[PDB]
RNA sequence: UUGAGGCGCCCAAAAUGAUCGGGACUCAAAUCCACCACCGAGACCUGUCCGUACCACUCAUACUGGUAAUCGAGUAGAUUGGCGCUCUAAUUGGAUGGAAGCAGGGGCGAGAGCUCCUGUGGACCGAUUAGUGACGAAAAUCCUGGCCAUAGUAGCAGCGAUAGUCGGGUGAGAACCCCGACGGCCUAAUGGAUAAGGGUUCCUCAGCACUGCUGAUCAGCUGAGGGUUAGCCGGUCCUAAGUCUCACCGCAACUCGACUGAGACGAAAUGGGAAACAGGUUAAUAUUCCUGUGCCAUCAUGCAGUGAAAGUUGACGCCCUGGGGUCGAUCACGCCGGGCAUCGCCCGGUCGAACCGUCCAACUCCGUGGAAGCCGUAAUGGCAGGAAGCGGACGAACGGCGGCAUAGGGAAACGUGAUUCAACCUGGGGCCCAUGAAAAGACGAGCAUGAUGUCCGUACCGAGAACCGACACAGGUGUCCAUGGCGGCGAAAGCCAAGGCCUGUCGGGAGCAACCAACGUUAGGGAAUUCGGCAAGUUAGUCCCGUACCUUCGGAAGAAGGGAUGCCUGCUCCGGAACGGAGCAGGUCGCAGUGACUCGGAAGCUCGGACUGUCUAGUAACAACAUAGGUGACCGCAAAUCCGCAAGGACUCGUACGGUCACUGAAUCCUGCCCAGUGCAGGUAUCUGAACACCUCGUACAAGAGGACGAAGGACCUGUCAACGGCGGGGGUCUUAAGGUAGCGUAGUACCUUGCCGCAUCAGUAGCGGCUUGCAUGAAUGGAUUAACCAGAGCUUCACUGUCCCAACGUUGGGCCCGGUGAACUGUACAUUCCAGUGCGGAGUCUGGAGACACCCAGGGGGAAGCAAAGACCCUAUGGAGCUUUACUGCAGGCUGUCGCUGAGGACUCUCACUCCGGGAGGAGGACACCGAUAGCCGGGCAGUUUGACUGGGGCGGUACGCGCUCGAAAAGAUAUCGAGCGCGCCCUAUGGUCAUCUCAGCCGGGGACCCGGCGAAGAGUGCAAGAGCAAAAGAUGACUUGACAGUGUUCUUCCCAACGAGGAACGCUGACGCGAAAGCGUGGUCUAGCGAACCAAUUAGCCUGCUUGAUGCGGGCAAUUGAUGACAGAAAAGCUACCCUAGGGAUAACAGAGUCGUCACUCGCAAGAGCACAUAUCGACCGAGUGGCUUGCUACCUCGAUGUCGGUUCCCUCCAUCCUGCCCGUGCAGAAGCGGGCAAGGGUGAGGUUGUUCGCCUAUUAAAGGAGGUCGUGAGCUGGGUUUAGACCGUCGUGAGACAGGUCGGCUGCUAUCUACUGGGUGUGUAGGUGUCUGACAAGAACGACCGUAUAGUACGAGAGGAACUACGGUUGGUGGCCACUGGUGUACCGGUUGUUCGAGAGAGCACGUGCCGGGUAGCC
RNA sequence: CUUCAAGGGCGGGGAGCCAUGUGGACACGACCCGAAUCCGGACGAUCUACGCAUGGACAAGAUGAAGCGUGCCGAAAGGCACGUGGAAGUCUGUUAGAGUUGGUGUCCUACAAUACCCUCUCGUGAUCUAUGUGUAGGGGUGAAAGGCCCAUCGAGUCCGGCAACAGCUGGUUCCAAUCGAAACAUGUCGAAGCAUGACCUCCGCCGAGGUAGUCUGUGAGGUAGAGCGACCGAUUGGU
């Protein structure tokens, strides 16, 4: 047959990728040799295209003009920090270790210094709940816990914008102009609606699977497709 | 090839 | 009275025109028995010749003589002698006193071919012999070239752009080249400016051979000249998506490849951007040249300035909106110029830049002020955190104002105000799960004077002739002019300017016929048309009133329905006002007041999809795709998913409110049960599970054999169906897990089926509702349902109407005639055909007849199985491709163990390689991971292939695919079919072998066991089909035995004849045995079925052999046994294709023809029976005999280089087996009404409802509403509803692709007529100059068919009820021919009314599609 | 050679080698043409699909969402009326522009290798459009039709492999003389083909019989017919 969709995408072409030229700040943790003296003051809050939600750009004592991950409740003017003794307010990044437990956490560093990867989706946020000399126990919002090293930063807050998927699209025209702003490929023709040539799902007389959906996880790259490893479907039992 | 000549 | 025979008669019906070949024939020209004489082949006889064979002579196959009664046909094919062509060689010739070639002609040869004469030609050409070979053509839908018919034919008409006419000019020549007038056409274009693209097409002169749909003096044509001028318009510069180069890395490698780093490239209308305006000028350029005036940049000098880089700008989305404001447009008045002439109107003009200077509204801010309710807006809004007011800072236009300008321009005047206001300027509000470039550059940052400002583009077209489309192509092709006038909501129609044009470039003629394209109008009726209202029509603008069901409360809704509508006079209201809007009163015309134009028909029921949206460029726009919404799956990012060979990359400037992978498909009510199979996932005592290392054996090593350990995986267990899918039979459980819940239901799913009932209609295979046992409904393979929406499918109603009854007339362009231009398709040949026949069964050409004088014009297309296409259907080929899968085999990829990198101290620590995070310091990780190598598992993601043959086509079924018997099989042998009966793929250590003893079934008699006797040639038994053999045995009993033995042959068979293997059998030999007294018997079973190659392995005994050589190991070989290929003389092997493709086949199916006639239709013979009695008024079984060729079936003859389908339609001919009509017979015939039959084909046999239907069902009429043939007549006539392409849905089946003798929505109809045929029209020839009038061989007709009524008569008849006829009349219907006084239609002749617009008004006209609309209408035609 | 043995197989009493012509076989293009493939390297996104960059386009009218305002009612929450406002994959619309339902009209050697006319759909958005730019062939692109990728698509185009192979259709050119078929048997993935036989022809050899007809003799045979108290099995009735 023909390589099915998910083989396109690979290819990194035009439609499948993201607008990058469009999207204004890689947000990153700033990075400080230590002390913490850092800190800078809000000047604006500006909508940032990559992510839905808005951003907050911020003007350093160092004179660094930089848009940061904004959590909520930040507004212009307010000074936020960055560093070990940075205050313990929202809005100001710090080493989970100075973070008190229980506090809602959000832009979470895999590795410290990485700037950020967890918790970052409009109004999402983590949960610092254990302390040690060694591990701080960070509750993502997938709701697993993840054990993270005490020395890496996370801002305090949970990612504005919150409750952005509580409205509904309501016509395709609205997907269509969010769909325009991401590296994704829409609408979306199901495999049952194909050829048999282009999908292993297509064919027949009616539309329908032509086997059991749930495909091997060492299937190949072609052939896998509809409910990959699944340990179970349905909601039933 | 379609029915008719040569529809 | 009866028997037999000959000839005939009855029985006896078919489709264009009857037949024995025809004419025709009757004491025959028939038939039968004899007889006579003739005609009639290439046979037979005979003369001569030829060939071939043989004989004699001969070197001879040279002659000569001889023989053939026993020689003379021939496709494929074998054999053999010869002719012709090129060039080479030897020998030898001809030619300018004329070679070759060519044309015509003479002679020879059976012939291929040779040769001569004449003319042409003007320089080469042969013969013999031996060679040579790109050596011989009628053919291949053969190739190239040329040419004829076609044919003076089609096209030069069709397009909402119908365009011209009269004078004249130039000229050899003028319909189309030019001037004028008159008449028109184009209005977002047919005008103006341009991008791309073209590339000289631009201008001028000279031309017409080419090109130009005709002509040309003209030209985008030909030829020669000429033409494009820039500091301030573009390019150039900047950066965009993105691109390239170098470096680095990869790769076997590169002209290859991703990242990273640096550099460069990337915008001419239309991104950003230093600067130019006005006039004049040329045949052609022009913000470029010239005149005037202005501006920018850089540098130089001088003065000032020390500021100088922060900031601003460049620089930005969508929707709504206010204010400022120019051009334009219009209004008022003045001036200049024109026009008009009944008035006093109408048109044009009334100018003047860049730039310099200056003015500033909005926004923002400041001071003052001091609002507790005020300020403000179109709207939102604003304020003690300080509102209004006042004052002020900053601050706009491509705008105003002044200069510019006793510049420029105008014949002149060379205005002033106003409204609405494009451009341009500046604000306010709203939206985003969407956030709306960047860089150079400018500003910030003065002034004078001078210098410099190069390089490239610049013509023209920019399209119904300069571009792409092969064309001067009705197609395609971007931007700006969106503000010209009336009109009106309008960038709409219609009409008209400016400007452009008469080149969407052939004309002339006929009241101009048929026929065709577009179209107008048609009385009465009104969908009767048709698959279907297809096509057309109706409605229509604006205001007022008014508005149902349902509904998601938005909608439905312009529902529906009703009324109004002009002009004129005088006014009111809103507003600053409009040349804006809303109303009032009165007057008044028309058939008509949105008077043209513009401009919805409406309502309901059902189905589908929620909606807008998407799609098969070029037959599908749909219910298909998408969608929001619903759900499931995967993943914590060093992720899941995906790309790359690698170096590396997309997702991702992203992070679970993410994004990947799938399913379902708005809302609403809901979404039952099943984990057995399959899939996915988790677990796992135990079982299974590879390689490395390890243990044993083996080998001086090694190959190799085995063991131990055991990863993923599998077994096993569990979870899971919004995962593939499943939801039955049976009974009051069974398969295989469950056994169909809510709903829905004859469904786009229901075979039966037009289901039953109801609605509706005269009538309803339709539609709707109810029922519903559902062939074969049903829950995210989503079920039910649903407002809104729809070029979606079905149906009903009102309205409307030429769709129809049933056609007519008209309009324009063709058609027809004439001038000019000028193709193509097609062509084996012949060709005036017709009716029949025959023939490979579908003939212009054969056969028999008939008909037929030639040529030409027009027509509609009957035939040439017409033209066009090597049939798509079907089969076949050891053809192709796309697709599928638990087909065969492999390849990626994933998972997993192991080895290397790889290090220190069956679980564990560390750090040092290696990885990752980090700017670094350092942190995490860590001998793992990554990478290289290998092993096991998963593995249509991908690749290559296979998927047999036989067959009354193929498939399904079957195996007649290897064997045996009887019959078929025709008394030797051989012998087919999917022929008839039926078997074999073994079994047996005895069921083999020998010997001894013995005789069986069955029956009878005596004491179904046993015992005795008798009869008993064979019916018993002998392993198994069948057929055959057998009795002191081949059978039975008993005993003994292992010959069912080794080796090697002969022969037959397998395979008749007649080659062919394995296998089988018969008969020997050698060896060794058994039994018997012995002869002898035993080469398995009494005979014919019970079977298997090569390679490879194992096995038996002996030997041969392995690369200089010895030893050991391990190999190679001679002989043979065993292991299987049953498709059985041996491949290792599944499907779909409607997305299709190719080679072919009528070797083979579907359609039609043809043969057949079981089927079907009809008849006849006999006449049981019933018909109250009575076979025969009527009905009529059984059985028997037939005719037809409508049905079906069979066959496979014809066509697969195509003979276009079903149904319908239109139009023509026919058949009789007759429905009606006429004339008759019988009657269970009183009459009337019927029932049955006979002759008979003249005429008739109609209209509608469901259905694509044919068929059939139904309604009302009727004299009756018959059937059938013509290629199931009729697609070079129509239609296209159905079957039967490509899209899609449902049910069923399938793992799947996909299928269906299931349903359903959608789905392109080609061609200019040569021949023949006919309808009509002419020109000639024949009869052999003329005018007029006739005749009538033959030819055509349906020219007439039928019905109702009245008198007869309430009569005959009859108890009555009821109720005729002859005849004479009147009328109707269908058909036919003709005609127009009458009625009716038309009537773009004509006359009138009237809307919009233009000519100033009036008058009088043009346009509104070939009449603007409306009203009337003559002739003619109907 | 096999072999106790026997019996078999192959070979043996000197003819070859070379040359030239010619018949035929096998491999190769193999007498010639004839088709759908398969593979390699290249050239195409001037058409078209999808994306991106930078620009442009949408007369006029209709409906009237939120928000806001005024008035009335209310203790309040709020409600009602009027106005304002101007929302919408909203409506009408040949505005421009886009699309392509019916006529199964015209055309169908066309104006045109997809046109013309009328009718019809959309027309503020998932909109239309210019230019620039990206994606390339088992690969793209695809709101999915196997659609599209320059009149080319169930795997583009060009050239090459290449004179592909075919058991399938078509064709294969001068004269004469002699002989003269097979349309059958066996085997075959074989039945549209081959091989081996039968059969046709040619050549060398052998050397006296041969046997298509008839008669007779010595033999083989169970078909026609017939018949069945002759088997066998069917098939009537009566005392
Ligand atoms: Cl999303
Ligand atoms: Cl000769
Ligand atoms: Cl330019
Ligand atoms: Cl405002
Ligand atoms: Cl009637
Ligand atoms: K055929
Ligand atoms: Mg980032
Ligand atoms: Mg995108
Ligand atoms: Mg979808
Ligand atoms: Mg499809
Ligand atoms: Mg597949
Ligand atoms: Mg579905
Ligand atoms: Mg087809
Ligand atoms: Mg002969
Ligand atoms: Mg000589
Ligand atoms: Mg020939
Ligand atoms: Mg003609
Ligand atoms: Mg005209
Ligand atoms: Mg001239
Ligand atoms: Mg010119
Ligand atoms: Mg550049
Ligand atoms: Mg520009
Ligand atoms: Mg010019
Ligand atoms: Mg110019
Ligand atoms: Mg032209
Ligand atoms: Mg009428
Ligand atoms: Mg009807
Ligand atoms: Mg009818
Ligand atoms: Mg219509
Ligand atoms: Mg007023
Ligand atoms: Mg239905
Ligand atoms: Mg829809
Ligand atoms: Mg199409
Ligand atoms: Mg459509
Ligand atoms: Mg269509
Ligand atoms: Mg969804
Ligand atoms: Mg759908
Ligand atoms: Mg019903
Ligand atoms: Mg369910
Ligand atoms: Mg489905
Ligand atoms: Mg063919
Ligand atoms: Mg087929
Ligand atoms: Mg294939
Ligand atoms: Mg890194
Ligand atoms: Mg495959
Ligand atoms: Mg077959
Ligand atoms: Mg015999
Ligand atoms: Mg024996
Ligand atoms: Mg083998
Ligand atoms: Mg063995
Ligand atoms: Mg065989
Ligand atoms: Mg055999
Ligand atoms: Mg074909
Ligand atoms: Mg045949
Ligand atoms: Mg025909
Ligand atoms: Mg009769
Ligand atoms: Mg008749
Ligand atoms: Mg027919
Ligand atoms: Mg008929
Ligand atoms: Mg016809
Ligand atoms: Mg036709
Ligand atoms: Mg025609
Ligand atoms: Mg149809
Ligand atoms: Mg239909
Ligand atoms: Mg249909
Ligand atoms: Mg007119
Ligand atoms: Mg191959
Ligand atoms: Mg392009
Ligand atoms: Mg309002
Ligand atoms: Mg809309
Ligand atoms: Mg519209
Ligand atoms: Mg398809
Ligand atoms: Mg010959
Ligand atoms: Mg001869
Ligand atoms: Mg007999
Ligand atoms: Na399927
Ligand atoms: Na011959
Ligand atoms: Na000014
Ligand atoms: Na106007
Ligand atoms: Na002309
Ligand atoms: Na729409
Ligand atoms: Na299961
Ligand atoms: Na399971
Ligand atoms: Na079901
Ligand atoms: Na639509
Ligand atoms: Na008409
Ligand atoms: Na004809
Ligand atoms: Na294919
Ligand atoms: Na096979
Ligand atoms: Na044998
Ligand atoms: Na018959
Ligand atoms: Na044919
Ligand atoms: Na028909
Ligand atoms: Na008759
Ligand atoms: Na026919
Ligand atoms: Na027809
Ligand atoms: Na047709
Ligand atoms: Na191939
Ligand atoms: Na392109
Ligand atoms: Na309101
Ligand atoms: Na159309
Ligand atoms: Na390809
Ligand atoms: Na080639
Ligand atoms: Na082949
Ligand atoms: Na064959
Ligand atoms: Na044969
Ligand atoms: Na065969
Ligand atoms: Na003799
Ligand atoms: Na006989």
């Amino acid at each position: 047959g023909r390589r099915i969709q998910g083989q396109r995408r690979g290819r990194g072409t035009s439609t499948f990728r993201a607008p990058s030229h469009r999207y204004k700040a890689d947000l990153e943790h700033r990075k400080v040799e230590d002390g913490d003296v850092i800190a800078g003051t809000v000047v604006d809050i500006e909508h940032d295209p990559a992510r839905s939600a808005p951003v907050a750009a911020v003007e350093f004592e160092d004179g660094d003009r930089r848009l940061i991950l904004a959590p909520e409740g930040v507004g212009v003017g307010d000074e936020l920090q960055v560093g070990v003794s940075a205050e313990i307010a929202p809005g100001n990044t710090l080493p989970l270790a100075e973070i008190p437990e229980g506090v809602p956490v959000c832009n979470v560093e895999s590795s410290p210094g990485d700037g950020g990867k967890f918790a970052r989706a409009s109004g999402v946020n983590a949960q610092l709940l254990t302390h040690d000399r060694n591990v701080a126990v960070v509750k993502l919002p997938s709701g697993e816990m993840k054990r993270l090293d005490p020395q890496c930063r996370a801002t305090i807050g949970v990612v504005a914008g919150g409750g952005r998927t509580d409205k509904p699209f309501v016509k395709a025209g609205n997907k269509h102009h969010k769909m325009k702003a991401r590296g994704t490929k829409w609408p979306n023709v199901r495999g049952v609606a194909m050829n048999a040539v282009d999908h292993p799902f297509g064919g027949g007389g009616r539309q329908h699977p032509g086997k059991p959906k749930s495909i091997s996880r060492n299937a190949p790259p072609g052939r896998k497709v509809g409910d990959i490893a699944s340990k179970r479907t349905g909601r039933g039992g | 090839x379609t029915x008719p000549f040569x529809x």
